[PDB]
């Protein structure tokens, strides 16, 4: 008597590494980058109209 | 492998989840009659030779 | 231990963060997208008004 | 507790079939009741065999009385040797957070307190059975405290129509419909139930108590005049029907009445019995729920964060 | 033509509302399971009676 | 009468006598009558259409 | 580290006054919905309390601060307000200040639950609420005092302001909205009590009606003993039925309700070390709890 189980393939997901730049609701902002945001205590912008 | 995005509160933090599926074969089988005749076997023997 | 057994188990162990971190390092620039749309829809008011 | 905190082992027998290996896997958060806090115990101890009573099979409302006396424990996590779990009179680990998998019909909230009730409710009664060793495992249901302490009134108070040759069965909770199993109740027990109520019945009452009685004929005046004396009565309590005949009025003059307080003297004796039976009867709220990341809802069938109510 | 059809008789009330009848529905004075149904042990029986 | 704040009227033969002919048998009607304190609850429908 | 603290985040528009008194409130008791890092403050303040359109009493406060968690106010920046819960954070810190907002003194070793202001206010102008903070005062106080302002309502349908702890006096009096503010857990102790003391007077018809002193003794030790001899010591055994049996569950309940609420548990001990035992009133007081 021959007998014997088997294991065919392995199959994966790849998660799609998505840059927010890929993105052209992007152009919608003007993303720039603080170092330090949560030691600011004053938010306030200059309108000049 | 599931993808993740990042929201705000309040309303919870969620955590990488993973997926490991299963599934094993199903399995058939087939037939087919090929059936031969009285004399035929003789005249491919040699005995009617 | 010196066993190949524990060595091999190192690869399960460390690739395992690596699945975790490029999810959640790619789930902040989703985090944005996210937002940038709860941003918008909290300032566009509809057309008909 | 200690730095590390106390971890039981409960030690496998080698005798076991495959299906019932798995069987044990999906116990991964259950609540166990340890006879003692010895460190390695067997799966016999545990199971519901020697969770007997000598000669008899104790029932539901009497399965209440055997919780009390044993040490309810929370199983981590399930080795192929063995079985690790953490007391909860101890205290409970290093971190103070233990999941607990929920074999409850009922979902849970944020901060309610959780005691625990036996397998009494229909069709949702499961019970692991370990067939290659012969064992049998009656798992407890974890639910909130206001819930334990119905389950319990509902049992006992059933116990004492059997003393008297309807209905009570129907409870609800979050608007959901269940009744309970339930078939007979052991003449021993229900005696230790009830001499456990009257006891704590009657040091309730003291002379201010006399005093409080002739405030009967108010409430009934006050039940006319506000809505909120009205969601007292509710038309089944003995109050309403008794205010209606009865007029009570108060004794005079009490004796050595310029030295005391007898309305406070009742009050404190009536929290110290009355107000302290709902702990009397089933076992103590041991644990309520501090999720973390906020949920609000933990969903039946469901693990949830736990932390030691004090 | 084909196979002939065999007709059902059900005894119902006279006065029922014929709006009953003019969308889809059931024979069955009551709306059967069970995807009706929901998470309870009871719930596919107790739609029923 | 999941309100509970208006006072009742005087007679509990008749005040009663409402409560059981509006709640039985409907629809929004509590099950178990009101808590003193706490927020009435509305029975779980068996099914949704 | 490891240590576990909540960041509470204070919305901008804070006027020069109002941080003022945020500064000086450091050391108080703060409740919380649930444990987590980043919270607003908005779950903090006393109008997040409410269910109407109503304003919650001394029952409801009762009943949130078991389902609230209990938290104290470390160090207070001017960006965020930095808070420990005391249920989880402090198990491996174990040290924490505390200053009193009560009047009564604390020895060492004490027991300290809390209690809502009944005893007897901080708002805020440009945030747009209010706070207000529970009284940490000893837990064998705490079944006294409210048990006396309980007293004090019945007797509303000798003195009870005296209450001498540690040397010191006490005025409950010192007026008018605290009465009607603790109005709702007056009619529930009256009707919790003339309940029990009707339905064990139903089962016992002759508890009253038993001889006083002797008789009633016999019949309290026959019923106090441990042996099987107990149900035949008890039970007295077209026209309407009392609902006894159900007017027990609603009772046993309503009974059960109150010890939640009543307990006062121990949350916090304090243990004075490098220091002088008694800690007075506006003064800091360390805190350990149970390991």
């Amino acid at each position: 008597d021959v007998e014997f189980d088997a294991l065919l393939g392995s199959y994966c997901n790849t998660l799609s590494l998505v840059r927010f730049l890929e993105l052209g609701l992007s152009v919608a902002c003007v993303c720039t980058k603080f170092p330090e945001l949560a030691y600011m205590n004053e938010g306030r912008v200059q309108f000049e109209v | 492998h599931q993808p993740l995005i990042a929201r705000d509160g309040p309303h919870p933090i969620e955590q990488p989840t993973h997926n490991y599926m299963t599934k094993i074969i199903d399995r058939r089988a087939l037939n087919a009659a090929f059936s031969l005749a009285t004399e035929a076997i003789a005249l491919l023997t040699g005995e009617a030779l | 231990d010196g066993t190949g057994i524990s060595a091999h188990r190192q690869l399960r162990a460390i690739q395992q963060l690596a699945r975790n971190v490029q999810a959640v390092l790619g789930a902040f620039e989703r985090g944005t997208a996210d937002q940038m749309l709860h941003v918008l829809l909290e300032k566009a008011p509809p057309l008909a008004l | 507790m200690l730095a590390d905190g106390f971890e039981t082992d409960i030690a496998i027998p080698s005798g076991i079939s495959r299906p019932d290996a798995a069987a044990l896997q999906r116990c991964e958060g259950r609540v166990v009741f340890l006879p003692t806090i010895r460190r390695q115990l067997t799966l016999a101890d545990v199971a519901h065999e020697s969770f007997v009573s000598g000669g008899v099979s104790p029932d539901t409302l009497g399965l209440l009385l055997a919780y009390r006396r044993r040490f309810p424990a929370v199983i981590t996590r399930v080795l192929p040797t063995r079985i690790v779990a953490c007391p909860l009179d101890v205290g409970l680990t290093h971190a103070g957070t233990v999941n607990l998998r929920n074999t409850s019909p009922v979902d849970l909230c944020n901060g309610d307190p959780i005691s625990l009730v036996p397998p009494v409710f229909e069709g949702q009664a499961t019970d692991v059975r370990l067939d290659s060793l012969d064992l049998t495992l009656r798992f407890p249901v974890p639910l909130p405290s206001p819930l334990a302490r119905e389950i319990v009134a509902r049992l006992v108070a059933r116990g004492i129509r059997d003393l008297n040759p309807p209905d009570l069965n129907v409870l609800y909770y979050n608007g959901s419909r269940l009744s309970l199993l339930a078939d007979v109740q052991q003449l021993g027990p229900v005696n230790a139930e009830l001499r456990s109520l009257v006891l704590n019945m009657v040091y309730s009452i003291t002379e201010g108590t006399t005093i409080i009685l002739t405030l009967i004929p108010r409430l009934f005046a006050l039940s006319a005049q506000d809505g909120y004396v009205n969601a007292l009565l509710q038309m089944q309590s003995v109050t309403r029907e008794a205010a209606q005949l009865i007029h009570p009025e108060a004794p005079a003059l009490m004796q050595d009445g310029e030295r005391r307080l007898p309305l406070y003297e009742a009050l404190v004796a009536w929290l110290t019995h009355a107000g302290q039976l709902g702990d009397t009867l089933a076992l103590a709220p041991v644990v309520r729920v501090c999720t973390f990341d906020g949920a609000a809802v933990v969903r039946s069938g469901d693990m949830a964060p736990v932390i030691r109510y004090p | 033509h084909g196979q002939d059809a065999v007709c059902e008789f059900i005894a119902t009330p006279v006065s029922t509302d014929v709006n009953y009848f003019r969308r889809p529905c059931n024979p069955r004075g009551r709306a059967a399971g069970g995807v009706y149904a929901g998470d309870k042990e009871g719930d596919v029986t107790a739609l029923m009676y | 009468y999941l309100g509970r704040g208006a006072p009742p009227l005087l007679d509990n033969a008749a005040a009663v006598y409402l409560r059981n002919a509006v709640v039985a048998g409907n629809r929004l009607g509590p099950a178990q009558p009101v808590p003193v304190f706490g927020c009435a609850q509305v029975p779980r429908r068996a099914g949704m259409d």
